[PDB]
């Protein structure tokens, strides 16, 4: 969220009425909404906020299919266990 | 304007003093080992119940890389130097009025010490893969206070900017 | 059976290096604007 | 929310914004549940 906020906000000349919406706390929206594959509000538009939320992304994905395969894992375990 | 520059300084302190007192004390992991209950940190490990001689701990291919970055413990001395850096930073733009991209340094700096706190703690865990103790946590609340103040001189560095634009 | 930090310390590695990437292209923009208006 | 399908408008206010975030985590932990169980079913039938 800190940098998403930063790459999107510090640039003066991008303000050159701010450039865009990720703002501290829309960027801690954008990033918890992501986290919960459960976001549609705004998205960035600037290479290094694509970049951070598309890393974002990433972990986001391999994290949540982690959690469901590891509790896939332990519910399975305790039906074989006798 | 005032009162940020004074939470971001005092801030900028608090998050250096953490991580020097995290980076120096030997409270990081509560575990038994060499057969006693130990606390160890990032160097010696000595323990509770000889009640505190110390050894420095055996740090020793991507293995070995790993092995070499927790000995070394880059990532955490490479946080608080960047944090040094900030404060730097932060009084230099207190002689320089003019230079506004002093400032911007300054949460740069603040912004990547935590980053570099997050790769510290990642890679310490790894490689003890118990308990934490409390210069771990000082370590996580340098990283959350180091964070908070590189958003408040980003915050700066926008309302100078702004300021100049009218 | 709880999967720990080594089962996904790579995700992590691979998130840091991101972000420090996008901070490093943001900076670089900023830099060559300041000096494209430095001149014009 | 809870199908996992769309949002329309998204709330904006800090109250709002923590009602969501709670219900999105609960739609999120209750959904990977539903799947790991069903998995565990289809996968080991321990039968009566």
């Amino acid at each position: 969220s800190v940098v998403l906020f930063l790459v999107s906000r510090f640039s003066p000349y991008e303000w050159h009425d701010p450039p865009n919406e990720f703002g501290i706390f829309n960027s801690l929206w954008f990033s918890l909404g992501a986290f919960m594959q459960q976001g549609c509000d705004i998205s960035p538009r600037s290479l290094s906020g694509r970049i951070v939320g598309g890393v974002w992304w990433f972990f986001t994905l391999i994290i949540i299919s982690s959690y469901t395969a590891n509790l896939a894992a332990f519910l399975t375990v305790e039906r074989m266990v006798s | 304007r005032g009162v940020q520059m004074l939470l971001t300084t005092v801030g900028a302190f608090a998050a250096f003093s953490l991580m020097t007192i995290a980076v120096g004390t030997d409270y990081w992991l509560y575990s038994r080992g060499v057969e006693v209950m130990t606390h160890s940190g990032l160097w010696r490990t000595c323990c509770l119940e000889f009640k505190g001689l110390c050894k420095q701990i055996d740090h020793f291919t991507a293995e070995y890389f790993l092995r070499a970055v927790r000995a070394s413990s880059i990532f955490p001395i490479l946080s608080v130097i960047l944090l040094f850096m900030g404060g730097l930073c932060i009084a230099a733009s207190e002689f320089y009025k003019t230079r506004h991209n002093i400032i911007l340094s300054a949460g740069i700096f603040f912004v990547s010490a935590g980053l570099s706190n997050i790769i510290g703690i990642i890679v310490y865990i790894s490689a003890n893969a118990y308990s934490y103790g409390w210069s771990f946590y000082f370590g996580a609340l340098s990283f959350i206070i180091a964070e908070m103040v590189g958003v408040l001189a980003v915050h700066m560095f926008i309302d100078r900017h702004k300021q100049l634009r009218a | 059976s709880a999967l720990s930090l080594s089962n996904v310390a790579g995700v992590f590695y691979i998130l840091v290096g991101g972000l420090g990437l996008a901070m490093m292209v943001a900076l670089i923009e900023f830099c060559y604007k300041s000096r494209a208006e430095s001149k014009r």
